[PDB]
C-alpha cells in the first residue's frame, strides 16, 4: 500500500510553469469578470462540468454532464461547451468564486512537446448568490498546448464540483492557537 | 474540419462509457488483465506516486489489495488535434467510491487519456496516461 502523497509535478520547471499558470488563471477566474480567460483558451477549446450523482449544488445542476447517466447523444453534445467563446461565456455564468490556490493539490499526469495534462484538487468559496459563503471541493482536469509566449493554452477543461466534506471543512476553516 | 465535431463527441462518449465499464469490471474481477488496457509507455500518477511502463503498472496493480468500485459519474471530451497530432484521443474523468480490502470505503476521482488504435477488427482504446487520487488521500 503505497503512501499517498501530495502534488506531483515531475520536474521543478513544470512545477513553476503550472503553478504560475494556475495563479494567473484563478486571479482572473475569481475576479468577478472571467472574460480575461478568453486569452487562456484555444479557439476550439472544450469545457464541461459534472457534479456528484449521489449547500445545494442547484446552480451547477443544469449544466452537469454525466454520460453514465445521460444517454441522449444530442443532450450530451449540447452540454459540452465548445469554442473559447462558448467556454468562457459559460464560465462567466457560474457563481463567483474565491479559490484557495496555494492549497491546490496538483498532479501533472501527461506531457509531450505539444501536450500537458494536469488535474487540480482543492476548494473554493462562493462569494455571492443563494449559496454565499458555501465551501465547495473540486477536481479540475486541464489539457493544454504550448502558448506563443512560454505559457499554456487550454484545449480541454473538465470541472467536477462537489460539496466539501465535514473533515475538509474542519481542516479548511481551522485556526487554533499554537500549542507545543 | 475534415470531420464533423459532433462525430468526435459521439465517438468519445461511446468509447468512454464502454471503456469505463471494462476498466473497473476488470479492476475488481480480473485484476491481472488490467495492464493490458494500457499502452506500453503509459504512466499512472496514483495519489502522487508515479508508476511508469506497462510492466511496472502490472506489478503495481497486483500489489494493490482486492477492490470493489462503484462508479457514479463519468464525463469525457474529444482531445483537440493540436495536443495530440495524428492521434485520436479522449479525456475521461470518473468519480465514485472504492473499497480496498483492509480499509474503509472512500470516494475517489480518476482521469485518463484514451488513445485510439486502429486494427484488423474494431478500433481499440487504450490508456496512454492515467491519474488516480482518493478525495481523502491525506488521511
Amino acid at each position: 500500500a503505497p503512501p499517498c502523497k501530495g502534488s506531483y509535478f515531475g520536474t521543478e520547471n513544470l512545477k513553476s510553469l503550472v503553478l504560475h499558470f494556475l495563479q494567473q488563471y484563478y486571479a482572473i477566474y475569481d475576479s468577478g469578470d472571467r472574460q480575461g480567460l478568453l486569452d487562456a483558451y484555444h479557439d476550439g477549446a472544450c469545457c464541461s462540468l459534472s457534479i456528484p450523482f449521489i449547500s445545494s449544488l442547484a446552480e451547477y445542476f443544469k449544466d452537469s454532464r454525466n454520460v453514465k447517466k445521460l444517454k441522449d447523444p444530442t443532450l450530451r453534445f449540447r452540454l459540452l461547451k465548445h469554442t473559447r467563446l462558448n467556454v468562457v461565456a459559460f464560465l462567466n455564468e457560474l457563481p463567483k468564486t474565491q479559490h484557495d490556490v496555494n492549497s491546490f493539490v496538483v498532479d501533472i499526469s501527461a506531457q509531450t512537446s505539444t501536450l500537458l495534462c494536469f488535474s487540480v484538487n482543492g476548494v473554493f468559496k462562493e462569494v455571492d448568490g443563494k449559496s454565499r459563503d458555501s465551501l465547495r471541493a473540486f477536481t479540475r482536469t486541464f489539457i493544454a498546448v504550448p502558448a506563443s509566449n512560454s505559457g499554456l493554452c487550454i484545449v480541454n477543461d473538465e470541472l467536477f464540483v462537489r460539496n466539501a466534506s465535514s473533515e475538509e471543512i474542519q481542516r479548511a476553516f481551522a485556526m487554533p492557537a499554537p500549542t507545543p | 474540419a475534415s470531420v464533423d465535431f459532433k462525430t468526435y463527441v459521439d465517438q468519445a462518449c461511446r468509447a468512454a462509457e464502454e471503456f469505463v465499464n471494462v476498466y473497473y469490471t476488470t479492476m475488481d474481477k480480473r485484476r491481472r488483465l488490467l495492464s493490458r488496457l494500457y499502452m506500453g509507455t503509459a504512466t499512472l500518477v496514483w495519489n502522487g506516486n508515479a508508476v511508469s511502463g506497462q510492466e511496472s503498472l502490472s506489478e503495481f496493480f497486483e500489489m494493490l489489495p482486492s477492490s470493489e468500485f462503484q462508479i457514479s459519474v463519468v464525463d469525457c471530451q474529444p482531445v483537440h488535434d493540436e495536443a495530440t497530432p495524428s492521434q485520436t484521443t479522449v479525456l475521461v474523468v470518473i468519480c465514485g467510491s472504492v473499497k480496498f480490502e483492509g480499509n474503509k470505503q472512500r470516494d475517489f476521482n480518476q482521469n485518463f487519456i484514451l488513445t485510439a488504435q486502429a486494427s484488423p477488427s474494431n478500433t481499440v482504446w487504450k490508456i496512454a496516461s492515467d491519474c488516480f487520487r482518493f478525495q481523502d488521500w491525506a488521511s
